[PDB]
């Protein structure tokens, strides 16, 4: 760690800290993710083991590059390429003006390409949210923070119930399905898409039930017709209020027909009918996609 | 996930070649032997049962072990340390609830200390360079199972049993890729339970014809026939359970197609 100059703390967690740093010898600017092992009587945390092993396989323009791993007795350092900022900070800075539609389309298109690459390499992200998405000055956006990621099997089996951040969490998880898969990542991206368009979180719940109801009030309460098997889910209650589906013209006003079409398919209740990353990329919404530069 | 199924299979077929251990590594180990490796793996089977770990976790641990031994000389007194750290790492990778290190220490009856197991975890990680996401016979099996409609749980239990038996005997199974071992196991299991043969749909997807499975299939058939006589018995005991349809009690076929 002699060769790294810490420039500033850009993130923090329970496992450690994230720094912006520069290589003293080459000048390279990097992101340094520090993970404590001393506070670890369990050795190397499973979260780190998964993040590192899965990132090493994921070589794609829209996935953050892991440059190095430094493993010592007391500490573990992950070295990443440095990007200007995360999508949350960008959205906050754009909260008044709005992100131009051509840029929103470019970001979604890129996110879908990164996600499709993940899924094609049997990796679930499970923590897609704006703060885990990184943008550079040239118009690129990349998936990051694979600390909750997991390699999955075909067919899948029961994985960890407590995963995605509440606001971005899919209804099959909220309702406690024994099985979830790639569709949970698409749901998260759907929420992020709408968030970019409207400048605010689509479903900002403050509890699991509140989260569920916010979804129900917008997309309508699911039934056996819209979602076969739903009334048999572990945390489904027949006493749920029955709300009607809202018109997307009200949910995402700025969005054209194709945008509304794609968004609704990304937020389909039934995981088996929900659009895949691959299919999403072929949606007419993207027929005119360009790569505009953001405004920083 | 039918949209990615094909891509994933293709990817796994590329990875299994990269994560493949060195076929003849035991000749170059000065102190340990195939018989000692068999004893280790048989013991890992029991450990997995004790802690109700996934079969996938077991398969990963074996992969880690064989790759580690492919480049590191290990004395017989330390082989179980390598095995324990491997199971710990596989648990952390694969399980929702990995056992804590103190439990791994306990399961070895204090043969090693916590410090030793943690230090061995570090060494294994370094030697494998954190490349832990290996394809296993298990992963290919579950994909192959999808070609059964409706599903046949007995055929699945038997296939898993046969696949697990292959972990014990480095000679000869180290020379076959997981995808190929999984194909022979699936065919043999299907043939035994239903008298049917490896599907045309699987021949197309995998590129393996029934003839290309033959070499591995002949070995697997012998292993199956002689299973009750093998020195290691933890897998048979495991698969006598009703949750596995007591498939280890089924009589293997005398001859093949
Ligand atoms: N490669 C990077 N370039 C720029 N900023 C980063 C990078 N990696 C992380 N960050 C910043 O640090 C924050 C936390 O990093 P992350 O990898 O998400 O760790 P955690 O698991 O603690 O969330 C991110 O929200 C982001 O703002
Ligand atoms: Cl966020
Ligand atoms: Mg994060
Ligand atoms: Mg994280």
């Amino acid at each position: 760690m002699e060769n790294f100059q810490k420039v500033e703390k850009i993130g923090e967690g329970t496992y450690g800290v994230v720094y912006k740093a520069r290589n003293k010898l080459t000048g390279e600017v990097v992101a340094l993710k520090k993970i404590r092992l001393d506070t670890e009587t369990e050795g190397v945390p499973s979260t780190a083991i998964r993040e590192i092993s899965l990132l090493k396989e994921l070589n794609h323009p829209n996935i953050v590059k892991l440059l190095d791993v430094i493993h010592t007795e007391n500490k573990l350092y992950l070295v990443f390429e440095f990007l200007h900022q995360d999508l949350k900070k960008f959205m906050d800075a754009s909260a008044l003006t709005g992100i131009p539609l051509p840029l929103i389309k470019s970001y979604l298109f890129q996110l879908l390409q990164g996600l499709a690459f993940c899924h094609s390499h049997r990796v679930l992200h499970r923590d897609l949210k704006p703060q885990n998405l990184l943008i550079n000055t040239e118009g690129a956006i990349k998936l990051a923070d694979f600390g909750l990621a997991r390699a999955f099997g075909v067919p899948v089996r029961t994985y960890t119930h407590e995963v995605v951040t509440l606001w971005y969490r899919a209804p099959e998880i909220l309702l406690g399905c024994k099985y979830y898969s790639t569709a949970v990542d698409i749901w998260s991206l759907g929420c992020i898409f709408a968030e970019m368009v409207t400048r605010r979180a689509l479903f900002p719940g403050d509890s699991e039930i509140d989260q569920l109801f916010r979804i129900f009030r917008t997309l309508g309460t699911p039934d056996e017709v819209v979602w076969p098997g739903v009334t048999s889910m572990p945390d489904y209650k027949p006493s749920f209020p029955k709300w009607a589906r809202q018109d997307f013209s009200k949910v995402v006003p700025p969005l054209d027909e194709d945008g509304r079409s794609l968004l609704s398919q990304m937020l389909h209740y039934d995981p088996n009918k929900r659009i895949s990353a691959k299919a999403a990329l072929a949606h007419p919404f993207f027929q005119d996609v360009t790569k505009p530069v953001p405004h920083l | 996930v039918p949209d990615y199924q094909e891509d994933i299979h293709t990817y796994l077929r590329e990875m299994e070649v990269k994560c493949k251990p060195k076929v003849g590594y035991m000749k170059r180990q000065p102190d340990i032997t195939n018989s000692m490796r068999a004893i280790l793996v048989d013991w890992l089977v029991e450990v997995g049962e004790e802690y109700k770990l996934q079969n996938e976790t077991l398969h990963l641990a074996v992969n880690y072990i064989d790759r580690f031994l492919s480049s590191m000389s290990v004395l017989r007194g330390k082989l179980q340390l390598v095995g324990t750290a491997a199971m710990l790492l596989a648990s952390k990778f694969e399980e929702i609830y990995p056992p804590e290190v103190a439990e791994f220490v306990y399961i070895t009856d204090d043969t090693y200390s916590k410090k030793q197991v943690l230090r061995m975890e570090h060494l294994v990680l370094k030697v494998l360079a954190f490349d832990l996401a290996a394809p296993t016979v298990n992963q290919f099996l579950t994909q192959y199972f999808l070609h059964l409609q409706p599903a046949n749980c007995k055929v699945e239990s038997l296939a898993m049993f046969l696949g697990e038996l292959s972990l014990i005997d480095a000679d000869p199974y180290l020379k076959y890729l997981p995808s190929l071992i999984a194909g022979a196991a699936f065919h043999l299991a299907l043939y035994t339970v239903t008298g049917q043969s490896w599907p045309e749909s699987l021949a197309q997807q995998t590129g393996y014809t029934l003839e290309s499975l033959k070499p591995c299939l002949v070995d697997l058939h012998q292993t199956y026939l002689k299973a009750p006589q093998h020195a290691q018995q933890s897998i048979r005991e495991k698969y006598k359970h009703s949750k596995y349809h007591s498939v280890s009690l089924l009589n293997p076929p005398e001859t093949l197609s």
